[PDB]
């Protein structure tokens, strides 16, 4: 169905009144109350109707937050860092004593960093062929953050249109300074260079284990995504632009081989054979012995933004928001079934509102004479709609966080040797 | 002679002094009523003016002002 | 050849306080009323005898500090 | 806008007669300044007994601390698990030579007038 | 033997503050000498490339001229070490106003400590590490052979199966930032495995930077009490000389 | 019975109308606005038009045209807008005679004294005089004159706190004016 933006306010009001998961939100944003005044210092920033931007917002408890969202009905919601004072009273403190302290490490990935590599879509469009890029990016980043670094709790959130966010919400991660975050981002980058540079990957003779494992992960998806669907060797211009990253001494040979070749698979095999033959004649040459791996890295590796993670007072879109243009929901992504995740199947606000209307109509004859509180009504409303599995995933992540907190408390008690 | 209200470096200095917070200060005043007790002439009826607070002028009955005379002025 | 007023003030205060505490402990007194606190009942005060003028002490110009 | 800072005598704050989160303004004499943790301890002598007030000064540094001088602290009271109660100072001004009995008399007069005015409702 | 106990090593972490009484003239001279040494170190670092021979020779000449402690002699090194200690503390007091000054001071101090560490003998390195509060952990030979290929592939200044006759250290990933930044160390489940030379150099530099930053932040709360009529012209002149 | 307000024609007869009333900040926030004329409030029948407050600054906010302050009087917190006076057409100094040069130097000294007197930060003590206004469902004082009180011993605030109840009892808690007896 085609979304009509003129119907947005009513669906937004109904969604913020009945379906938004305030309880799970407050459970996540409080972290068990181990530290006094943690949620009271979290900074929000809403965008009202007709492009009104207000930041430095904070709330006292769950009920106040519910009332504020119900009254204002914001189009966008963002989460900031924890400060040393209540953000809404930031002028009652001597200047220089109001600084950000803690914020969960975040990541950002977007389509707009692949417009020069992909050809299936145009500009800012997505098709089931190009989502394999985000699948590979998710797998690479998750494996790196789980094995190389050792970050336990991770949340992957569909941005709504074209991207996926990563909320790393461990205990020691939140206290990291900006320098360590910049170091991490620099450690997790290979595609480096400006627009004017054609070859953006340079691999040395010695291969780092991280790069080797990323390459091993890429190889399982490269064939079907590139040669079959993308068809990056179909026309003259395709292999012409591919030829910009190969040694200059084999341009004519590769062109003749590609003219002899018929399909993309044959051209790829010919390129592999040519590179293997040339690797035996490499003697102090600019081009490394890994042309094929360099091409794969340039055409498949994810590109992160350093500005989003370097700052400690940055803002990002919160989970369970509403995209003002398409009208989807920033639904959490399950890692165990990342292959089956279909972006076009994400429920829209209009569809879930229609489902809520049908549920109410059924309840007019199925659930009658019940004087339940509004909390239970909203719980049933979001349980019976299409949003149930996503809140289930959120609950599983919250359970993991609670188990980690309980284990840390038990370890602290063991250290104190008091029970 | 300066008439700030009512029907040159020296002038500028006096004008600046007469409006600065160095003059408009709390004081302790020992005053004497200007109209001597012997004098007798009660003939004043209330007037009518047009104070305007909220961009909405209104009319009120106002009493004549109190006239005093100074005898001593001290700070505080 | 180096003196500062807070040091002298501290020395004088320490001397007065120590001597007053010893006297109170010996004489079994309950409490010392502050100098500036007015009351209608007899009170016990502690202080140092001084003169308000630069001249010699007399029975009409004694101030308790 | 922050909550107003009502007056409270030190022997009322130290006796736990103030609920959590209330904004209070008290007074006392400085004794210590632990620069490592930014903590200040004040006592006020009532009769023959000494009561203590702890003030966390993380929002007023840098600071010039004089030992033995009266201070007035305005902030919010917070109850802690082991450190008892600590006042998070917002404004900490130095006053020396204040006539304390006059201040207490004024405080009691203000409280009495407030009670009298509230007695008609 | 208070003399050698106070200053046993040329290298220091500047933990103990001085406790003796000195005249004003020596105070001013020490401050000026150390600020000149810092500026000379910065200029030498910018002009040349760190390392080489001319750079280190000029740095040694500059250190010798300003009667400071750079070498290791068994006789009469109390005075240079004492001057270095007192001058560094005075400069720390004078350089704790703004972020830019703190960053510049930390940079220069790190460079000077790196040079002084680079000119030290091996057993002296071990003794200096023991003297300070740092304690390191060395992995066993079984672990070393269990992860040889990954360490050699990372190549932290190791080429051609040079893992033998080396001790691999295990450190948290938040302390190896210099090597961790540009893929020069092998990371596994939150720990970094570093050979001896890189671990001592980089980890000592990073720990010194963190400690100096924390202590300068602590000393920032002090000058609110520096209302002394003396030392005020000196501090003002040195702030924006 | 709903107490009918005093007629708008007899308001000027009250002496309190033209005088800067000393009131608690809690009272300032609690008085009921008069229906006859907005901007003029009532307290026990007294038509109050201007106020006078003294307190501790707890927050400073600055815009392009006005300042903002929060005055705390140990009873409540209210805002105090302080407008910015435009310094257009500044007086040009000239190398006149010696007496005129001394006059210009004294004028510069007075200007510096005024600028020092009007400088306010967090934690100081401020005295604000002006008229009450309502803006976006918020009650605030549009200051006419204001300056920083130099109070190093806490005598002025003690005197104010001791004096306010007496003035309340003897003036404000009284029935009304005398309009044709």
């Amino acid at each position: 169905e085609t979304f009509d933006p003129t119907e947005l306010p009513e669906l937004l009001k109904l969604y913020y009144r009945r379906l938004f998961p305030y309880s799970q939100y407050y459970r996540w944003l409080n972290y068990g109350g181990v530290i006094k005044n943690y949620f009271q210092h979290r900074e929000f920033s809403f965008t009202l109707k007709d492009d009104i931007y207000i930041r430095y917002q904070s709330f006292n408890n769950q009920s106040d937050l519910e009332k504020e969202m119900q009254k204002m009905n914001p189009y966008k919601i963002d989460i900031g860092a924890v400060y040393s004072h209540r953000p809404n009273q930031h002028n009652t403190v001597k200047l220089g004593a109001f600084q950000a302290q803690e914020k969960e490490l975040v990541f950002d990935i977007d389509m707009t960093d692949y417009d020069d590599v992909r050809r299936c879509c145009s500009s800012a469009d997505i098709c089931p062929k190009c989502w394999t890029l985000m699948t590979m990016a998710i797998r690479i980043i998750d494996r790196a953050l789980k094995e190389d670094f050792g970050f336990k709790h991770r949340l992957w959130v569909y941005s709504g249109r074209r991207g996926v966010h990563c909320w790393v919400c461990d205990e020691s991660v939140r206290k990291l300074s900006s320098a360590v975050r910049s170091g991490i981002v620099e450690y997790l980058s290979l595609v480096k260079g400006g627009q004017d540079v054609k070859k953006k990957v340079h691999l040395s003779e010695k291969i780092h284990p991280f790069i080797r494992k990323s390459i091993n992960i890429i190889k399982k998806y490269f064939e079907e995504y590139a040669l079959v669907n993308q068809d990056i060797l179909e026309n003259k211009e395709s292999w012409d632009k591919i030829l910009a990253l190969v040694p200059e001494t084999i341009h004519d040979e590769l062109q003749q081989s590609f003219q002899k070749s018929h399909n993309s698979l044959q051209r790829w095999e010919h390129l592999k054979k040519v590179a293997s033959r040339y690797q035996n004649n490499i003697k102090n040459d600019k081009y490394g012995p890994w042309l094929e791996w360099e091409i794969m890295l340039q055409y498949c590796f994810p590109r992160l933004d350093i500005n989003v993670s370097k700052g400690i007072n940055h803002l990002l879109k919160s989970p369970f928001s509403v995209h003002p243009k398409t009208g989807r929901i920033s639904v959490p992504i399950d890692l165990q079934k990342v292959d089956q995740f279909d972006p076009f199947t994400v429920p829209t606000i209009s569809f879930i509102c229609r489902e809520l209307d049908a549920i109410s109509t059924n309840e007019e004859e199925k659930e009658e004479n019940e004087a339940e509180s509004d909390v239970k009504h909203r719980t049933r409303d979001y349980k019976k709609t299409s949003l149930a599995p996503y809140v289930k995933v959120f609950e599983h992540f919250l359970e993991n966080l609670d188990k980690s907190r309980k284990g840390e408390l038990l370890k602290k008690s063991d250290l104190q040797k008091d029970f | 002679v300066l008439q700030f209200a009512g029907p040159e470096p020296m002038t500028m200095f006096l004008w600046t002094l007469c409006t600065s917070p160095s003059v408009l200060r709390p004081i302790v005043l020992s005053f004497e009523l200007e109209r001597k007790p012997s004098k007798i002439v009660p003939l004043e009826p209330p007037r009518l003016q047009r104070f305007q607070c909220g961009e909405l002028p209104f009319l009120t009955h106002v009493n004549p002002r109190l006239r005093l005379s100074c005898l001593s002025i001290r700070e505080s | 050849m180096f003196q500062k007023l807070p040091d002298i003030r501290e020395v004088l205060t320490c001397k007065i306080e120590e001597l007053g505490s010893e006297l109170k402990e010996h004489y079994k007194i309950e409490a010392f009323t502050p100098l500036l606190a007015p009351a209608q009942e007899p009170v016990t005060l502690l202080g140092q005898i001084g003169c308000d003028s630069n001249g010699k002490l007399n029975n009409k110009s004694v101030i308790l500090e | 806008l922050p909550k107003p800072g009502t007056y409270y005598l030190p022997w009322e704050v130290s006796a736990g007669q103030v609920p959590d989160g209330s904004t209070l303004r008290t007074f006392g004499r400085l004794c210590l300044y632990d620069m490592i943790q930014s903590r200040v301890t004040l006592m006020a002598q009532h009769g023959s007994d000494q009561h203590q007030v702890l003030v966390c000064t993380k929002l007023v540094e840098p600071f010039h601390a004089q030992v033995g001088s009266l201070y007035i602290v305005l902030g919010e009271l917070q109850h802690q698990q082991d450190r008892g109660s600590v006042v998070k100072a917002r404004v900490l001004t130095c006053v020396e030579g204040m006539n304390l009995p006059l201040l207490e008399q004024a405080i009691r007069e203000q409280r009495l007038y407030k009670q009298e005015r509230g007695g008609s409702q | 033997d208070q003399r050698n106990a106070s200053y046993p090593h040329c290298l220091q972490f500047y933990l103990q503050p001085p406790s003796e009484n000195i005249s004003l003239i020596e105070f001013e001279n020490l401050a000026i000498d150390r600020v000149k040494l810092l500026k000379s170190v910065e200029n030498l670092g910018v002009s040349y490339v760190k390392g080489t021979e001319q750079y280190q020779s000029k740095l040694e000449s500059e250190l010798r001229k300003l009667k400071f402690s750079y070498r290791e002699n068994l006789e009469d090194e109390y005075e240079p070490r004492r001057r270095d200690h007192i001058s560094h503390f005075i400069l720390r007091l004078a350089y704790c106003q703004s972020e830019e000054l703190r960053r510049w001071f930390i940079q220069q101090e790190m460079d000077l400590l790196r040079f002084r560490f680079s000119i030290l003998p091996k057993d002296k390195i071990q003794d200096f590490l023991k003297d300070s509060q740092l304690q390191f952990e060395a992995i066993s030979d079984e672990e070393k052979t269990l992860r040889e290929q990954e360490i050699v592939a990372s190549s932290p200044s190791l080429s051609g199966l040079k893992l033998g006759f080396e001790s691999i250290y295990k450190i948290p990933f938040a302390d190896a930032l210099d090597l961790f930044r540009g893929r020069k160390v092998y990371l596994e489940d939150g720990f970094a495995y570093v050979p001896l030379k890189d671990i001592v150099a980089i980890i000592l530099n990073e720990f010194r930077a963190k400690l100096s930053k924390a202590l300068a932040l602590t000393a920032r709360s002090l000058p609110a009490v520096q209302s002394d009529e003396r030392l005020q012209p000196l501090l003002n002149h040195l702030s924006h000389s | 019975r709903c107490e009918e307000e005093t007629p708008s024609l007899l308001w000027g007869l009250d002496p309190v109308f033209l005088a800067f009333a000393k009131l608690y900040i809690r009272d300032i926030l609690d008085m009921k606005e008069s229906r006859q004329v907005p901007g003029v409030f009532l307290y026990n029948g007294h038509p109050i038009k201007q106020v006078d407050v003294l307190g501790t600054v707890i927050g400073v906010r600055e815009r392009d045209a006005f300042y903002s302050y929060g005055v705390d009087d140990s009873t409540g917190v209210i805002n105090c807008i302080c407008w910015k006076k435009l310094n257009t057409e500044s007086v040009s100094a000239a190398p006149s005679a010696a007496r005129e040069l001394s006059l210009t130097s004294q004028l510069k000294k007075l200007q510096e004294t005024i600028e020092q007197k009007t400088k306010i930060e967090i934690g100081d003590t401020i005295r604000v005089r002006g008229s009450i206004r309502t803006y976006r469902e918020e009650r605030e004082i549009h200051a006419t004159t204001y300056y920083k009180v130099d109070d190093p011993v806490w005598n002025i605030q003690i005197a104010r706190m001791l004096e306010l109840p007496t003035i309340y009892r003897k003036v404000y808690d009284q029935p009304f004016h005398s309009s044709a007896l």
